[PDB]
């Protein structure tokens, strides 16, 4: 009853969609307690 | 510092004195800006 707590994942080509891996990102930000050094791109249309 | 953002405004001007900071006028424009959140409330130089 003594485990090491680690297990890697065996990858094989051949292996099931969903034994077959799979690539995260989570975009986590934490907001809205100091100045913002991000935005979103903020667009622009041809001057008249 | 004001809320967050820090502000530097410069000059450099030639002059030509012996002693003390040179009477008269010219302003300083805006440098820089750089939204870097903390609290200063001391501050030192870097000589070489
Ligand atoms: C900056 O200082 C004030 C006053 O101590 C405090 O309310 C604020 O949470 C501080 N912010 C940071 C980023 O330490």
């Amino acid at each position: 009853n003594c485990y090491f707590p680690l297990q890697s994942y065996g990858f094989q080509p051949t292996y099931g969609v969903g034994y077959q891996p799979y690539r995260v990102v989570v975009l986590s930000f934490e907001l809205l307690h100091a100045p913002a050094t991000v935005c979103g791109p903020k667009k622009s249309t041809n001057l008249v | 510092n004001i809320d967050g953002y820090f502000k530097i405004y410069s000059k450099h001007t030639p002059i030509n004195l012996v002693r003390d900071l040179p009477q008269g006028f010219s302003a300083l424009e805006p440098l820089v800006d750089l939204p870097i959140g903390i609290n200063i409330t001391r501050f030192q130089t870097l000589l070489a």
